[PDB]
Parts: C-alpha cells; sequence; structure tokens
C-alpha cells in the first residue's frame, strides 16, 4: 500500500505518491462555481475551472496559506484523490501539509474531514517548511519558504519547527506579480485584468532576477541596455523588460516597494534565528534552506548570503542552500517522510481518531 | 576519473569510436545549439543512414502524422512512401490490400497528396555506385529515359528515370510501367508543400530544467510546441519542409533495435565542462560517446538508462504534460529504478538523522505507574513529580535524569514567565533541553514538548511534560522515537491521574 502526499499550496496543489521523487499532479488551488447562485456540474476544480472561467466565479480557498473555505477545500481534496491521482482515499494513509502557525481549529477540521468525509485509514499533518528541510537531507536548519500567497521563516530543531520563532511575511509570488503589473502599467502598457496577471506571472518567472547590489544595478540599468530583455506578448507586440527584472523581486528585501511596513526576508531570517536558543543559532546560520516557487529567482542565494553576512557577527559561518528542485521540495520532503519505516509509528490511525476525536492532531503532529 | 553516484558506476570510454548517424551533421550542430539556448536535453530517434542525402538536399518534406503507409527500402523509391504499396518494404508487399488502403486514406483525409518523385544527381550516384541498389542506367532511345532495376526487392521490375529541370535544378524524375504503360511514379507528399515525405526527426524525449516543469498555461503541450517551433526555425528549411512535427502518432506495437538506436541526444554546454557531471566528477564526453558536433550518441538500452539517470541527477526531467514512448526493451525503466540520487541520498540522511508522597490511585505504589509508562519500550525515562508546596519526585526511573529534578527546575516549567526559557532553554535533572511547544496554558493539553540538547553528534531525545491538578508527568523517548508518540502517552497518563483527583 502506498501513502499519498498532498501539499495544499496557496496557489498550487502538488500531489502524488510517497516514494516518488516528484509529484504526479500539479494544479491551481482554485474552485469555480456558476456565477448565478440563485438557481452540467455543480462545481469545477483546478485546470478545468480555469478552462471554463468564462461561465464561473473562481476563488482561492487557501489564499494566504490558511484554509478559509472548507466546502471548497473538500472539493479540492475530492478532485485530487479521484480525478488527479485516481485512487480510493479509504485505501491509502495520507500525508497532508499545512502552513507554519496553522490554527488549531484548522488542523482539527482537516483531520476530521480526512477521517469522516474521505475515511482514510491513517493520516498525518506536517509543516511545509519541515518537509523542505528533509528534502535537503537535513533535520536542523532555518527554511525561507516563499510560495504564492505567503512567505515564512521557519527554524527547525531535529525535525521540530519552533513556533515561537516562526516569522510570517504577508507577501509572496502573487504580490510580486501584482507589483510587476503596476510598474509595467506605469510605462504606458496596461496589465490590470486576471488574464493580464497571468501574462505578467509568465514574464516574472522567465526574466526576473535578484540583484546583488540593488542601487548599483539601478545605476547600470539607467546608463546602458546590457540588462534589457524582450518578451513577446499574446497580441504579437514586443515589450522590453529592463530594471523591472530586478525591481520586482527586490520587494522581498524591501517590502516598502508595495506599501508594506514589514522587514525584508533577510531581516526576518535574522529575527527568527535570534528568537531561538543561543546554542542552536550557529547551526541555523550554517543551514539556511530556500524553498518554494518565489525563491526561484537567479541571484537570490548570493544576495541572501551577502545580506545575512552584513547582519550577523563577522565570525559567523553562513550558508544558503537553494536546491534546483526547491519549487517542489515541500512535496519531495513529504514523499521522503511518508516512505520511511518510522512514518507508520507517526501517523494518526482511524482507531486513534475514534478514541480521541480531532484534537488527536495536537498530540501527534508537531 | 571514474564516475560514482550510488549504484551508478561509469568508467571512462577507452578509445572513443566514431558512430555513423543518419542525421546530417549540419543539423546535429543546429540541435546542439538549440539544447544550449533553450537549456533542455533533446533526444532524437535514429534516422536511416541511407536517407541522409535526401534530408541533406533540403528539397523534401518529412513524415507527418496519420500516415500508415510505409516507406520503401529498395529501388529508386528507397526512403520514400510509394502510393502503390507493392513498391514498399516486405511487410507491405505481403499485405497489399491493407497497405494500399492506408496510402489511399492518407490522401482522402487531407493528410497527404500523391506527388511525383524527383531525385537529385547525388541520389542516383548513391543508388548506383555507393549502395549498388540499382543496376547501371541504360538509355532507352524510344522514350529518352534511362532503364534500371533494383538489386533487392522485386528485381524483375524495370524503372525509368528521366532528366528534368525543376525550379533551376537538374533532377531525375522516376517513371514506371503502370498497367504496362509508362507513367510517373507517385509517392506520399505533404499536403501543404506537395513535396514527397522522407523520414522526419522523431523526438524520443525532451528533458527540461526544474524551472520549466509545472502546470501548463492552457486556458482550455505548449512548452513542447514552442520548443518544436524553435527547432524548425533554427533548422531553417523553406516553409512547408519542416523536419519536426507538432503532435505525435500512436506508440505502435513494434520493437526493432534499429528504430530506437543509435539515438542522438543534444544537451546544454555545461555538461561538456570539467565539472559537467558534478564538482570534479568529469565531463559527459568522458563517459558517453559525443561527436565533434556535440551529439551524445546512445547505442543501447543500458546506455540510455545510464544517460537518463545522469540527466535526472543533474535536475533535467521529462515533463508531466508530455507523452513519450521512450524505452523499448527496458532493462530498468520503471519510475522506482530512475529516482533522483539527490532524493535517495536525502532520504538516507534523514533516516539516519531521525534516529511525603501521597498514595497513588488504588494505593499500590507509584513505581507501578513508572512501570506502565516504560512497558512499551518507547521511553528511556519517566517521572511523576508533585509541584505544589515543596516540589518533589514521587516516582522516577532509577539512574536516569528525571529522578534528580529540582524545585528550581519545576519553577521554570510551571512559572508565570513563558518567554525567558526561549533565550537558551531550560534544564531537567541538570540536562539542557530546548522548548519546542509550550501548551502548558492551552485548555485540553496542559503540556510542554521539549527536546534535549547535546554535543557533537550525540543523540537527542523528545520530552513531554503534562500538568495535572497536583503533578507533572514527564516522559523521555528513546533515540528515534517521535515527539507525538511521547506527547500522546504523557497525555493519556495525565488524563487517568486527573480522573482520580490527581
Ligand atoms: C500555470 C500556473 C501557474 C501558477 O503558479 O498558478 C498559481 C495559481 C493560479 C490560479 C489562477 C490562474 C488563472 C490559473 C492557472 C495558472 C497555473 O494563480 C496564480 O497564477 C497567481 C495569480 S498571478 C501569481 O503570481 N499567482 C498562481
Ligand atoms: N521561475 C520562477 N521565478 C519566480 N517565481 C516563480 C518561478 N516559478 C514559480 N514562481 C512563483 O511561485 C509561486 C508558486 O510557488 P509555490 O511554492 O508552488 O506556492 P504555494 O505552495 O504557495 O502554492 C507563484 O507565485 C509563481 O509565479
Ligand atoms: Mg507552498
Amino acid at each position: 500500500t502506498t501513502a499519498l502526499v498532498c501539499d495544499n499550496g496557496s496557489g498550487l496543489v502538488k500531489a502524488g505518491f510517497a516514494g516518488d521523487d516528484a509529484p504526479r499532479a500539479v494544479f491551481p488551488s482554485i474552485v469555480g462555481r456558476p456565477r448565478h447562485q440563485g438557481v452540467q456540474k455543480d462545481s469545477y476544480v483546478g485546470d478545468e475551472a480555469q478552462s471554463k472561467r468564462g461561465i464561473l466565479t473562481l476563488k482561492y480557498p487557501i489564499e494566504h496559506g490558511i484554509i478559509t473555505n472548507w466546502d471548497d477545500m473538500e472539493k479540492i481534496w475530492h478532485h485530487t484523490f479521484y480525478n488527479e491521482l485516481r485512487v480510493a482515499p479509504e485505501e491509502h494513509p495520507t500525508l497532508l501539509t499545512e502552513a507554519p502557525l496553522n490554527p488549531k481549529a484548522n488542523r482539527e477540521k482537516m483531520t476530521q474531514i480526512m477521517f469522516e468525509t474521505f475515511n482514510v485509514p491513517a493520516m498525518y499533518v506536517a509543516i511545509q517548511a519541515v518537509l523542505s528541510l528533509y528534502a535537503s537531507g537535513r533535520t536542523t536548519g532555518i527554511v525561507l519558504d516563499s510560495g504564492d500567497g505567503v512567505t515564512h521563516n521557519v527554524p527547525i530543531y531535529e525535525g521540530y519547527a519552533l513556533p515561537h520563532a516562526i516569522m510570517r511575511l504577508d507577501l509572496a509570488g502573487r504580490d510580486l506579480t501584482d507589483y510587476l503589473m503596476k510598474i509595467l502599467t506605469e510605462r504606458g502598457y496596461s496589465f490590470v485584468t486576471t488574464a493580464e496577471r497571468e501574462i505578467v506571472r509568465d514574464i516574472k518567472e522567465k526574466l526576473c532576477y535578484v540583484a546583488l547590489d540593488f542601487e548599483n544595478e539601478m545605476a547600470t540599468a539607467a546608463s546602458s541596455s546590457s540588462l534589457e530583455k524582450s518578451y513577446e506578448l499574446p497580441d504579437g507586440q514586443v515589450i522590453t523588460i529592463g530594471n523591472e527584472r530586478f525591481r520586482c523581486p527586490e520587494t522581498l528585501f524591501q517590502p516598502s516597494f508595495i506599501g508594506m511596513e514589514s522587514a525584508g526576508i533577510h531581516e526576518t531570517t535574522y529575527n527568527s534565528i535570534m528568537k531561538c536558543d543561543i546554542d542552536i543559532r550557529k547551526d541555523l546560520y550554517a543551514n539556511n534552506v530556500m524553498s518554494g516557487g518565489t525563491t526561484m529567482y537567479p541571484g537570490i542565494a548570493d544576495r541572501m548570503q551577502k545580506e545575512i553576512t552584513a547582519l550577523a557577527p563577522s565570525t559567523m559561518k553562513i550558508k544558503i542552500i537553494a536546491p534546483p528542485e526547491r519549487k517542489y521540495s515541500v512535496w519531495i520532503g513529504g514523499s521522503i517522510l511518508a516512505s520511511l519505516s518510522t512514518f507508520q509509528q507517526m501517523w494518526i490511525t482511524k482507531q486513534e481518531y475514534d478514541e480521541a476525536g480531532p484534537s488527536i492532531v495536537h498530540r501527534k503532529c508537531f | 576519473k571514474t564516475y560514482q553516484s550510488r549504484d551508478l558506476v561509469l568508467e571512462p570510454i577507452q578509445h572513443p569510436k566514431s558512430i555513423e548517424l543518419g542525421m546530417p551533421e549540419v543539423d546535429q550542430s543546429v540541435l546542439a545549439e538549440v539544447a544550449e539556448r533553450e537549456n533542455v536535453i533533446i533526444g532524437v530517434r535514429p534516422v536511416d543512414e541511407k536517407s541522409k542525402s535526401l534530408i541533406a538536399s533540403k528539397m523534401y518534406s518529412s513524415m507527418g502524422l496519420f500516415v500508415k503507409a510505409i516507406s520503401s527500402d529498395w529501388g529508386p523509391m528507397s526512403g520514400f512512401i510509394p502510393v502503390d504499396q507493392s513498391f514498399a518494404k516486405a511487410s507491405a508487399r505481403r499485405d497489399l490490400e491493407k497497405f494500399n488502403e492506408y496510402a489511399e486514406q492518407s490522401i482522402l483525409s487531407g493528410n497527404a497528396v500523391s506527388a511525383n518523385l524527383y531525385l537529385n544527381q547525388v541520389r542516383i550516384e548513391e543508388l548506383v555506385s555507393k549502395y549498388e541498389s540499382l543496376t547501371p542506367l541504360e538509355l532507352d532511345v524510344d522514350s529518352g529515359m534511362y532503364k534500371t532495376t533494383a538489386t533487392n526487392g522485386d528485381q524483375t521490375i524495370p524503372f525509368f528515370l528521366n532528366k528534368v529541370t525543376v525550379d533551376d535544378k537538374e533532377l531525375w524524375q522516376v517513371h514506371y510501367l503502370r498497367e504496362g504503360e509508362l507513367a510517373p511514379f507517385k509517392v506520399i507528399g505533404d499536403p501543404v508543400s506537395k513535396q514527397p515525405m522522407t523520414a522526419d526527426y522523431d523526438l524520443l524525449t525532451v528533458m527540461y530544467t526544474y524551472g520549466d516543469l509545472g502546470p501548463q498555461d492552457k486556458v482550455k503541450s505548449d512548452r513542447l510546441k514552442e520548443l518544436k517551433d524553435v527547432i524548425n526555425t533554427s533548422l531553417g528549411r523553406t516553409d512547408g519542409l519542416e523536419m519536426v512535427h507538432h503532435g505525435a502518432d500512436d506508440a505502435n506495437p513494434y520493437a526493432v533495435m534499429a528504430d530506437n538506436f543509435p539515438a542522438t541526444f543534444f544537451v546544454p554546454k555545461h555538461f561538456f565542462d570539467d565539472d559537467g557531471l558534478g564538482e570534479g566528477k568529469g565531463s559527459i564526453q568522458t563517459y558517453f560517446n559525443v561527436n565533434e558536433q556535440g551529439a551524445v550518441v546512445i547505442q543501447n538500452p543500458q546506455e540510455f538508462s545510464n544517460f537518463q539517470q545522469v540527466a535526472i541527477n543533474a535536475s533535467y526531467r521529462a515533463s508531466l504534460n508530455d507523452k513519450w514512448n521512450s524505452g523499448l526493451d527496458s532493462p530498468l525503466f520503471t519510475t522506482k529504478r530512475k529516482l533522483s540520487h539527490d532524493y535517495l541520498d536525502a532520504r538516507d540522511e534523514v533516516a539516519k538523522k531521525l534516529g511525603s508522597p501521597p498514595p497513588p490511585p488504588g494505593g499500590a505504589g507509584w513505581n507501578a505507574y513508572i512501570d506502565n509508562l516504560m512497558a512499551d519500550g518507547t521511553c528511556q525515562d519517566a517521572a511523576i513529580v508533585g509541584y505544589k508546596d515543596s516540589p518533589s519526585v514521587w516516582a522516577a526511573v532509577p539512574g536516569k535524569t528525571f529522578v534528580n529534578i529540582t524545585p528550581a527546575e519545576v519553577g521554570v516549567l510551571v512559572g508565570k514567565d513563558r518567554s525567558s526559557f526561549y533565550v537558551n532553554g531550560l534544564t531537567l535533572g541538570g540536562q539542557k533541553c530546548s522548548v519546542i511547544r509550550d501548551s502548558l496554558l492551552q485548555d485540553g493539553e496542559f503540556s510542554m514538548d521539549l527536546r534535549t540538547k547535546s554535543t557533537g553528534g550525540a543523540p537527542t531525545f523528545n520530552v513531554t511534560v503534562t500538568k495535572t491538578d497536583k503533578t507533572l508527568v514527564l516522559l523521555m523517548g528513546k533515540e528515534g522515537v517521535h515527539g507525538g508518540l511521547i506527547n500522546k502517552k504523557c497525555y493519556e497518563m495525565a488524563s487517568h491521574l486527573r480522573r482520580s483527583q490527581y
């Protein structure tokens, strides 16, 4: 029997089987229902909901890493099991991922849905950042996970996230796409609609990068064309992307670019380390692991290496690890964990759930 | 100089041999440049050696989709798909009705046209002199054509070749006796260019970098379609004479090792550097046969399996959205055999790294409670500690840590301040621990989860403390025991104690 691994992303669901090195299914975390509520299908999920966007209202049930609509989330899980993986959930132990600092009521509800709606024989809920740390071959370190709707700094000691020291940044890939649409619109172009947001998300993924020295790069962009790249729009028009290539992910280091008063990812990394025991801080500085789609920017690890070095004591050994597969490291970490023999001792069984109810997840999963 | 990664051992190629390929080397250079610019690994099925000059001429179209009539391997039609399938390979000649119907249906469905067959002077010299596929041409004074016969296939059939000028080119038109009368020989041609179809460049697989993997932008493969357009653009043929076609025909229940090998693979240039297969691991040309044009030649299934593993290890993978047949006579092509070595190494690393006392309810000694906690073999230490008034250990495992817990240590655990222990932890019987979760004030939990701190690579252990009306129940797991198992155990004992007013 194969365990299932479902990474409930704010923007993308990554799902598959434990023991595999990549998810079998990657699809948008959206649910689409017909616009007229006061009325040949009641609802649509993922790729099909996007294809039929002309007749449905689309919603993100996990917009900022936290599940807010349980009816839409159940539709996502049903789609994942039956339509993407084509499995009967009652035959497979299932590992689900959750956001760092996920509310107790939320993880209880997720546990109840798995056992009562899907009748899984066993399940476990793991924090996404912990799984990415496992995918790097580590059990202690600090993960910077930046996805679609949320970013977190998660320090981890021997497989256990330290919630008192977790930092959350309410800015991630979606906000970077919105900011890129704004600064391209400032040039006379128009990127405003949901469909235009998708074109700009493509521009962002293909041409953006993190500058090693932002002011130096801004000066270079203004004195030459050496950093310019051309992009062909769907209408055949050609747009030149210049300083926008590095101004867009600079927002991770300078959230004031989008009107946010928060510290940047390098400052929240330092703050998160400092909230941990003195004894572990050297191990965290030497094991900074980058994860998630919004850490894919070229230059991001060298910039984080420079920024953390500038903050830390000059003798501190600092290391940034940015795996090539970091877009899928949460999923890969879950596949690693659920394929180990120690996992059978960690899962919550239906018997345990029947005895203790949903609050069993507080005791067993951390 | 030997490549070693887990069970994959590659030894340097002693005396690299030159392997004959059907693809013109001008196009091999093009594909090597596309793999570099697009940052992809492209695999192309072998092209029949005898068709090289036909492709090199750049005069013909290539085999499109939905054509089930097969090519000929004899006569002047060698390398083309004759409309009359009696002129095709032996399998068509022994199933005429079946194959003639495939040729006719390809034309009737708008997937092909019936075209004249013109050959260049290079082709006539190859067939007569290089391959000796045709007998020497003899002028037939009445028609003005040259008569010849095939040296394989049906040797009794005469063919007639006529010198013609087609768009400033001196070519030879193929004629034959159709129902006894001289007629122009017809082959299956492309419906837009009208030119005969030769073999195409059939993509075996495409492996992309991680950044290019993921969900498609299909608002109803786009990346593979886009890559095929880049390939055709870089090949630079006249519009309509493309060598690569969008879409793909069925997998077909056929094997033949000559149809799959030698395959030509094209890779990003970083594979050719000294650190090609990793830091100080050597270049790809040290372990695989690569020619001057950058074509990586894969000769058999073991080499294909080894190449696929090196590519997977270097973070290049076939897409989820793409459909490939790639394999044929599989040695170990299953997903479980081709797992990334970074995946398997990380899993191995994680598996290694993860490893005046009042009378008790009943009135028969507190040691029985410790024995209960220690029975299932998951814990190395257990204790029941009174925390009210002057704190003291009521029961504990002898010679372990908890038996020495002090009132100062109890004071930190139950104290009003819930933040100073995040500076550098706390101690239990003198043992340094870090606080993982402080749920001491959470209703229905009343617990704290900790993990010991140790030196170098010495093992550390999970601890749970649960607070009842008068006691702290403390439990420490053995190496490798998960914190949730210990928390659940401590919770259950605390509930039992709370039920008996403890
Ligand atoms: C290709 C792809 C990528 C992705 O990351 O998609 C996810 C999910 C997606 C849902 C809506 C969209 C119209 C549907 C499908 C796109 C899926 O929204 C995102 O594109 C949002 C909006 S723009 C942005 O950067 N994130 C991210
Ligand atoms: N190459 C890339 N460069 C920059 N951003 C990227 C890249 N690839 C993906 N992203 C962004 O990453 C986000 C999706 O990442 P993911 O970790 O799957 O998020 P989540 O887990 O929150 O769903 C999107 O905002 C997407 O645009
Ligand atoms: Mg995520």
